[PDB]
């Protein structure tokens, strides 16, 4: 039984307090730091797996490429503008309409 | 087959003194048997350190339940340390609760019997040699075979047989001679002649004669009716220091 | 005749059997497996190569239990059955991994009168007439590969039988060194084995009569070692005290340098008493013990060092069973020997070392010469058992 | 022979297979999504620890990394990101 099976989070545990003890970020690191955390990641990643879905819904393709990554970042204004400064590879540009 | 338990006894003791008084106890009749014979240790002459006294009872009605049969079968002398033994087959409260009643008569304390190599392989030298009712000595030969199992680290070898077809035993015996003693002289010499292996040296376990005996050092099994007189008389030399 | 199998049939065995066979091999050898099982006939997983190469990769990394991904391999990438092919993968990886747990007899090949044949085996050619051979009567499939660290080339033949699938029978494994009279084969004595090795006579002779003779009756495990004991090598004939013939260690070259040369040097040695005083018997030096236990090692092992804890000989063999005839005042006297144990000659020199054996006296047959041979010796001469 | 990569490549696989079975992921995309993950950590992992040692605390609790993703992420999913996770943590603890 490991502690994520616990936290029920698909994203492990330990990696994460190990990841952040060794990035010496402060002196003493906490307990609930490593499993906040990785469920935020895992909150997030599963929204934009879900938004990349969608969009591959809409594809009528059964395989999800970069462009539909950049399709479902730029079409959720919300999550545009969080990732404003990143550029998706082999993502291409939006139609004008 | 028939199992002997074996047993020895610390000084020489009076059995006849009761046999009405060994009954009560018992419940039943218990017969007796007074014997003493010759048992020439060398067929030139003997002298008077052969002088052995037997004694032999049983403890049954029943004939017919063969199975619950037992016998306690005395033979000793008494000018050595040791006086005599004893000898009994079978599983039953009745070869014991006489053991008991001298247990607490006579002061004698029992011991298991101890056989080794010295002493197991000149026991089947007494088995086959018999004798006529005109005291003439001849040979019944056996096909005699050996035990051995060595103790070893990795079990590397565990247990391992010597066979000899007991015509070969008659060429051998022929070609040292006539002897009295066959296991001496054409049997135990020509193994290590040969194989160099010395039988007396080694863990020996058991040796087998065809059909006759059954000797092993924890008990000795034969299938005759009762056991013979030089058989008893070479283990009272052995058990004697 | 289409009575022949495919490498794409899926015979109806046992989820369980399966599952204990794939037990015993180890977690690093299961994912080199998977890897190239799909690259042949694929798999019910839905990705490509480089998808499942990914997840497998990762199971490594979690330090994920063998019994997750046995259980994956056999209820979720292949949940229906396993191939033939993949069984015979299974079979052969479990024979390297563990070549102690199978045992071996050796056959003979006969041409003519009494001349040996040596077989020359083509791997393609050899394959095919045995498949004509065997499917006229039964179903046949069969599997070659080669030993890693040895010259020999095994073949597994299975057999299969309608009673709808098929039902697998026990299979056969026959073992062909290069260049060697001698071929090895499994014990079997059922209907499969007399039809399987009787086929293998027809097939590699092509152009005259063979005929397989048993050299043995006594099976030895560890292919391995049967190879020096019977195969093709320099320790065959030269076993026991004459060890060191085999490898000639002893001899230098002749353009070899001359100083080296133990004719100078000589040879440590101790005099051995002709007059028997073993039977009686003082604190031996240490010395004068170091050198009988040299002797010991001698006729056990061939040299001081030992061609190979100390007591473990080259080949160790189970059984051994010897007779010895001798004729004395015009009539035989026959000793009969067996032995039995782990390792008989190897026990035999620990007995010598406790001084409970004569080594002075002890015969060449039992000091190990001609070794896992057991027959009838008269006038020193040995005779192998008919 | 090689170290192993460490990614969550497993993690994500397997979130996307809870959530259909369908369809698949290509290489590219798996890229994508380990770069995006790393980024986020280290974003927020940054902002703790540069709010940590703002107000002289030696230590990074809940209180400081729920205050650091209040920080990074906008309110819109701020909220249900301060949600689930202190659902977890409490759960956690009851565990």
């Amino acid at each position: 039984q490991s502690r994520s099976a616990k936290a029920g989070l698909t994203f492990p545990v330990g990696r994460v307090h190990r990841l952040l003890r060794r990035g010496n970020y402060a002196q003493r690191i906490g307990s609930g730091a490593p499993v906040y955390l990785t469920a935020v990641l895992e909150y997030l990643a599963a929204e934009i797996l879900e938004l990349a879905g969608n969009a591959a819904r809409d594809n009528k393709k059964t395989r999800i490429i970069p462009r539909h990554l950049q399709l479902a970042i730029r079409n959720d204004d919300e999550l545009n503008k969080l990732l404003g400064n990143v550029t998706i590879a082999q993502g291409g540009v939006l139609p004008n309409i | 087959p028939y199992t002997w338990k074996f047993l020895g006894i610390s000084k020489q003791l009076s059995l006849e003194n009761g046999i009405a008084k060994l009954n009560q106890l018992l419940n039943l009749e218990v017969d007796l048997d007074i014997q003493t014979i010759r048992v020439p240790s060398d067929p030139d002459g003997g002298t008077a350190a052969d002088e052995y006294i037997r004694y032999e009872m049983r403890l049954d009605i029943s004939n017919l339940d063969e199975g619950t049969y037992s016998k306690f079968i005395f033979l000793g002398n008494s000018k050595m340390e040791v006086p005599m033994f004893l000898c009994y087959c079978g599983t039953d409260n009745r070869n014991e609760v006489v053991l008991q009643w001298l247990k607490a008569e006579y002061g004698v304390i029992m011991w298991p019997i101890k056989f080794e190599q010295k002493t197991m392989i000149k026991l089947a030298d007494a088995s086959i040699v018999h004798v006529t009712k005109e005291n003439i000595e001849q040979i019944t030969w056996f096909s005699s075979k050996l035990y051995f199992e060595p103790e070893t680290q990795d079990k590397n070898l565990r247990q391992f047989s010597i066979e000899i077809p007991r015509e070969s035993c008659e060429g051998l015996a022929l070609g040292y001679g006539n002897t009295m003693h066959p296991y001496n002289d054409a049997i135990v010499p020509y193994i290590y002649n040969e194989t160099g292996m010395a039988v007396e040296r080694l863990p020996l376990t058991s040796v087998i004669l065809a059909g006759h005996t059954k000797i092993m050092r924890e008990s000795i099994v034969t299938s005759t009716r009762s056991l013979r007189n030089r058989v008893l008389a070479v283990v009272l030399q052995s058990i004697q220091f | 005749n289409e009575l022949r199998l495919e490498d794409n049939y899926v015979p109806t065995s046992d989820t369980l059997v399966v599952f204990k066979q794939l037990m015993k091999l180890p977690v690093t050898v299961l994912y080199d497996l998977t890897l190239s099982w799909f690259a042949k006939f694929g798999g019910s997983f839905d990705g490509d190569i480089y998808l499942l190469t990914e997840t497998l990769d990762l199971l490594i990394e979690k330090g994920v239990r063998r019994n997750v991904i046995v259980n994956r391999i056999l209820y979720v990438y292949w949940p229906d059955g396993l191939n033939v092919f993949q069984l015979a993968e299974i079979d052969c990886h479990l024979m390297i991994s563990k070549p102690e747990k199978f045992k071996w007899l050796p056959s003979k090949a006969l041409r003519g009168d009494g001349k040996p044949y040596v077989v020359k085996l083509q791997p393609a050619k050899f394959i095919e007439n045995l498949q004509t051979d065997l499917a006229k009567i039964y179903h046949c499939h069969v599997y070659m590969f080669k030993h890693p660290s040895l010259p020999v080339l095994i073949t597994r033949i299975q057999l299969f039988d309608s009673n709808k699938p098929l039902i697998s029978r026990r299979p056969y494994y026959v073992a062909f060194p290069l260049n060697s009279p001698i071929i090895f084969h499994s014990v079997d004595k059922d209907i499969y084995a007399r039809l399987v090795l009787q086929s293998i006579s027809r097939t590699i002779s092509e152009r005259e009569t063979i005929i397989f003779k048993p050299v043995q009756k006594i099976p030895v495990k560890s292919i391995h070692n049967i190879m020096t004991l019977l195969g093709p090598s320099r320790f065959a004939e030269s076993m026991g005290p004459w060890e060191c013939y085999a490898s000639a260690n002893f001899e230098r070259s002749p353009l070899h340098d001359y100083k080296k040369h133990q004719g100078l040097t000589g040879k440590k040695v101790m005099v051995r008493e002709f007059d028997d005083s073993f039977l009686n018997d003082g604190k031996e030096e240490p010395e004068i013990r170091r050198l009988r236990l040299e002797k010991n090692m001698i006729k056990f092992k061939g040299s001081a060092n030992g061609v190979m804890s100390r007591y473990s000989s080259l080949v160790p063999i189970e059984k051994v069973g010897f007779t010895l005839k001798n004729e004395i005042n015009s009539r035989i006297i026959t000793i009969k020997l067996k032995f039995n144990g782990n390792d008989i000659f190897g026990g035999l020199h620990e007995l010598c070392d406790k001084n409970l054996i004569n080594i002075d006296k002890v015969p060449g047959w039992l000091a190990g010469e001609n070794g896992s041979f057991s027959g009838t010796i008269m006038n020193g001469d040995f005779q192998r058992e008919q | 022979s090689k170290a192993r990569k460490e990614t969550y490549s497993s993690y994500i696989y397997k979130v996307l297979k809870q959530t259909h079975p369908d369809t698949g992921i290509s290489q590219k995309s798996m890229s994508i999504l380990n770069s995006f993950v790393n980024d986020i950590f280290e974003r927020i992992a940054t902002e703790a620890s540069k709010l940590a040692a703002y107000n002289k605390k030696s230590t990074i609790s809940a209180r400081e990394i729920q205050t650091a993703v209040r920080l990074i992420l906008p309110g819109e999913l701020a909220k249900h990101a301060v949600s689930e996770g202190t659902r977890a943590v409490t759960k956690y603890s009851s565990s």
